[PDB]
């Protein structure tokens, strides 16, 4: 039960007949029973900075007057 | 259209209501709004008393004065409201409790006054001690000043009495009292009462901790620190003065573990 | 494997107050539970937990002494006030991680060298 | 839907303007940070952006292993007056600075700890003495468990204590420990007191230290030299490298400005000057 | 209850969460979680101390942050006996856990030691 | 079948539980059981705090002694429980409040003891004054003895001090304290702890008044009067003694009108 | 069917009571 | 002939695009002929404490009188 995932290719080797071009994937197999023991996936999300940027109750429209 | 302005607002909880005509809207901390503990995230087993209105009402703590030579102010929750009606009672009567708030810092002046007050809300506002001889030794009596609150200072003063130390916080304003830069404090939910604009402040802070429900007497959740960003200057008067008032109201409060009354040594 | 040192100890008169310092090696509080066991021979006074609070004092001295923790310097003190001739004893400091045993002198593993304190009967 | 390795928002072409729209105008009194992108204050060309925030993801930021502690031990001669020094250390990140400061940008967290042990050794006496490859034991004593008293007492028999026997000169020792926190998240800061001073008691019995708790108590590590006494004193250092993996954090705080002093939030005097001199009207 | 058949009574066994005054009077223990017990044909009773704690798990040691509380028994009336009956008797206690009781992080005990 | 006996019973409310092996079942007064105020019969307008568990729990008032020469005892509600935890608190904190109860009078002896105690529940138990000089003049301090309760007497004693009267109730047992015949008191909800039979008493009394919600400090709803129907005799002993204990628990309690704390002159 | 890593019995909401049921009463003489 | 089994995830990595979220499984292959040599599965059962708690002949109903 392997885990094959994709890589974000950086320096593409003058190849598309193996490397660079065609999507490069990597395999990952868990060897231990504990989740702790697992490797760090790194395929983490990203969110909107709004729970910091706009902590406001009403909705902000960046073109209208802030205080009305 | 029908006059719905961001400065004109009305807050109401239980039997208390706050109105304001000069606001900068309101800040819902971290995007969360108060709610009761979810059966999912629940911890203890007993039946939870939800006082609601009885505890969920605006309480005006004592009023302080803001002059030129003021360095700052600091309040703790649920500390400050340990002497407030029912919320105060039920608190001492339990071992575990979670509570949200709605800090409504009021502070008005005139069109002729100027300056800014930074009303910050630091979750787990841990302040520093007063001596370089014994770290983490500030006593409880000074840690929970209550509704009178604690005050910031503009210079660090070490306590040299090792016979019987002071055991209090000596927070230097430019370091928020915790040794970081005040200019970065604008990461915690906050509002700036810049005289010209608005005349109040509003920050609804939900229950944050690492625990689902925790002891109130022992642990303080939110810290209210108000420091002057811009100095208070008026006309050509050497000693101007306007008062500052805060009225924090608990929200979505509940309590678990009814025991006998707690009587803490406060002095 | 901590190493204790009894410093800040000496002669004084009766009625006064004196402070005692107890710096330690390491990786100090890591062996945990610092103490203050006086007596010309062996007898406790103050006990303290490296974590939390967590004070307690010998009934014989209760309400006149205090043991404090300076985790930064790695020194444990002892503020002795309102001294009285019966306070002239051989002061030492101790430790054992075992989060308990504060009522047995031989329960310890660590000991310092000591410092003789004298409450001189002047008055 | 948005991941770490995704391309940031593409800049859109914007031209001249004269409207009833006011991007540039805000009022930080609202607490809200005005969201202004390039195509607002200036006319920008269309840019198919390529930069991604991949390396700035929570996991990536703490993706390095830090040095938490240095534990000293030795193997003195069988004839020495002193006892064979075995190390005991209270498990915490705080003892150093770096790893701590990084963990300070947040109020809370959850992370499976991964540990590394790069041990080193050396002789000490001016004797051309010999020492066979030494064996090392790293013993995890949880809170309130038998902490060793000697280098050779029943305790190390560890019928239940997870230990690590490291044979000097091999690929460093490593173990992984999940979220052992008593809470839901480990509190890097704690406003409070473990005890509450009471009124029908005494100031002594209800006195507690501010800022601490059981939260940050996990146990101690005990390290020794499993080999017996050898004709030549051989000292040894145990470096512990901790690396948080699979991490989450809650509620930001500003980084530690002034130099550290103790495990508390406390600060010493003379170290209260973080900045330097620089004119207001000079670049 | 281990007293004669002709002996009677009512007791107040109680449990109060920690972080306050340890109760030394019925009046205070009465203010907490308790189970009033009557002595009769059914010789035994059971008070259930439900889990009411700040953390998700408490330290198995003597620590304050994760302190447990106080269990106390008090007379609700008193012990009543007729003539020709022993004025003193004994009561045994039996502690156990409820189905939701769990533990974690195995370690070595201190209740035994091999010296030398 | 599975052992469901009328003497074996278990009561539970909040964090308190009473068990009994010698009961005479339980008496649900007038056939009604506690409930909260119906929107139909509602009076005030504000939001009602329903403390529930916080206030709805068994409180053991002080214990008295029953010997041969005992004439009787009397307790008022919500008086007695004016010093009881949260229920006590919330009470003083309001102007209006309704509350039900569950009086669990306990009193055990042996197979060798004999006698009977009449535990009566008189709604609006109005007792008489002590002087033939000034009617309706009993002061509040004696009217609300609280948890210590008031005691009956076996002979009327007029107060002759007109300089500074006693101003207390002088209730003669055979007249229930109100001048009627005690033998007719068996009309109010009641139970008789006739030693041989049971060893306790139980009377759930619902909220009765003329009003839907009324002031608690000022007005007392139910009166608990315990008088010896049959004298306590034991063996061939001249001075027998067994204790009497009561534990009344509020039910379906609510409060309206949150104000400042009431501090009544009790002495 | 029940394994090691399974969640323990869920606590169910319980309210006021006045019944012929006697949970609190036992008699350890039964060994049970 | 591998043995792929599931893990009880603890600290979920800000992922469901690999880790945390989607069920994490581990592979296990036996390398020796003897059962002794096998690893410890740990996926053990759990039973009712009745063979200790209620060693009684008759059936116990927790609401009725113990001794009738
Ligand atoms: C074989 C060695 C086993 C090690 C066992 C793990 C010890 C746990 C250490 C956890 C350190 C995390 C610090 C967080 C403290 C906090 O913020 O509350």
């Amino acid at each position: 039960g392997a885990q094959v995932s994709s890589q974000k290719v950086g320096a593409h080797e003058n190849s598309n007949r193996a490397y660079g071009g065609s999507t490069i994937n990597y395999t990952t197999i868990n060897y231990y029973r504990d989740s702790a023991s697992n490797a760090a996936s790194k395929q983490d999300f990203s969110q909107d900075p709004s729970k910091f940027t706009e902590p406001i109750k009403d909705v902000l429209i960046k073109t209208a007057p802030m205080l009305n | 259209a029908c006059g719905y302005s961001d400065r004109v607002l009305q807050l109401t909880l239980g039997n208390s209501t706050i109105t304001t005509q000069e606001a900068a809207n309101s800040v819902v901390a971290y995007g969360r709004w108060p709610e009761y503990l979810r059966d999912s995230e629940a911890n203890p087993v007993d039946q939870p008393t939800e006082p609601d209105v009885a505890a969920c009402r605006f309480y005006t703590l004592d009023t302080v004065s803001w002059t030129k030579e003021s360095r700052g102010w600091w309040w703790k929750l649920p500390d400050a409201l340990r002497d407030m009606g029912l919320f105060g009672q039920n608190m001492y009567y339990h071992y575990l409790g979670r509570s949200g708030y709605t800090v409504h810092v009021q502070c008005n002046a005139s069109k002729f006054h100027q300056g800014a007050l930074g009303v910050f809300a630091v979750p787990e506002m841990c302040l520093a001690g007063d001596s370089n001889t014994t770290t983490m030794h500030t006593s409880y009596q000074n840690a929970n000043p209550g509704e009178k609150g604690g005050t910031f200072t503009g210079t660090f003063t070490p306590d040299n009495n090792q016979t019987s130390p002071a055991r209090r916080f000596c927070p230097v304003d430019y370091l928020l009292g915790n040794g970081t830069l005040l200019g970065n404090a604008f990461v915690f939910p906050h509002q700036i009462i810049n005289l010209r604009t608005n005349n109040c402040a509003t920050l609804v802070l939900p229950y944050v901790n690492s625990l689902s429900i925790d002891s109130m007497v022992k642990h303080n959740n939110w810290g209210i620190a108000i420091l002057p960003l811009a100095p208070l200057n008026f006309a050509s008067e050497s000693s101007p003065e306007i008062p500052i008032t805060l009225t924090i109201a608990p929200m979505c409060c509940e309590f678990n573990g009814l025991r006998n009354i707690t009587l803490p040594r406060l002095q | 494997q901590v190493q204790l040192q009894e410093s800040g100890g000496g002669s004084v008169q009766a009625g006064g107050s004196l402070t005692l310092s107890c710096a330690a090696s390491g990786i100090t509080y890591c062996m945990g539970w610092y103490r203050q066991v006086r007596g010309k021979e062996r007898e406790g006074v103050a006990f303290i937990k490296t974590n939390d609070g967590t004070t307690d004092y010998a009934d014989s001295v209760k309400g006149r002494f205090t043991i404090s923790q300076n985790h930064a310097t790695k020194t444990v003190y002892l503020q002795m006030n309102s001294l009285k001739p019966e306070d002239t004893a051989a002061y030492y400091c101790a430790a054992t991680w075992r989060w308990s045993c504060p009522l047995d002198p031989e329960g310890y593993q660590y000991w310092g060298q000591g410092t003789q304190v004298t409450v001189s009967s002047h008055h | 839907a948005a991941t770490s390795r995704d391309a940031l928002p593409n800049t859109e072409a914007s031209g001249p303007t004269h409207s009833k729209e006011i991007p540039a105008l805000t009022a930080v009194e609202t607490g809200a940070t005005n969201p202004l992108v390039p195509s607002d204050t200036v006319q920008t060309r269309h840019v198919v952006q390529h930069r991604s925030r991949s390396e700035s993801s929570i996991e990536s930021f703490f993706a390095r292993g830090a040095c938490v502690t240095i534990m000293t031990v030795d193997n003195p001669a069988s004839t020495t007056n002193k006892d064979k020094l075995f190390a005991v250390w209270k498990i915490t990140y705080k003892d150093t600075v770096q790893l701590r400061r990084k963990l300070e940008f947040f109020t809370y967290s959850r992370f499976d700890m991964e540990l590394t042990f790069v041990v080193t050794a050396n002789f000490t006496e001016t004797n051309n003495g010999h020492a066979l490859n030494q064996v090392y034991q790293i013993m995890y004593v949880p809170p309130g468990a038998p902490v060793p008293e000697k280098w050779d007492d029943y305790t190390w028999q560890t019928s239940s204590n997870p230990s690590i026997f490291y044979t000097y000169g091999t690929a460093p020792a490593r173990i992984s420990v999940p979220y052992v926190g008593i809470s839901n998240a480990y509190s890097h800061f704690y406003d409070g007191f473990s005890k509450v001073p009471l009124k029908d008691q005494s100031a002594a019995l209800g006195d507690s230290l501010y800022g601490a708790a059981s939260l940050n108590d996990f146990g101690i590590l005990a390290v020794r030299v499993v080999n017996d006494h050898n004709p030549t004193k051989v000292t040894s250092k145990i470096r512990v490298y901790l690396k948080p993996k699979h991490i989450r954090v809650w509620c930001p705080r500003p980084p530690r400005a002034v130099a550290y002093y103790g495990p508390g939030v406390d600060y010493k005097d003379g170290t209260l000057t973080p900045l330097s001199t620089k004119d207001l009207t000079t670049y | 209850f281990c007293g004669s058949m002709m002996a009677t009574g009512k007791l107040l066994v109680s449990y109060a969460p920690p972080g306050a005054d340890p109760p030394k009077k019925r009046k205070e223990a009465m203010l907490g979680t308790h189970v009033i017990w009557d002595i009769g044909l059914q010789s035994s009773c059971t008070m259930v101390v439900p889990w009411i704690s700040n953390t998700t798990y408490r330290q198995t040691i003597d620590d304050s942050f994760t302190e447990g509380g106080y269990i106390s028994v008090f007379y609700q009336t008193r012990i009543v006996v007729p003539l020709s009956t022993p004025r003193e008797m004994d009561i045994l206690g039996f502690v156990s856990a409820c189905n939701d009781f769990s533990v974690r992080l195995l370690r070595d005990t201190t209740h035994i030691e091999q010296k030398a």
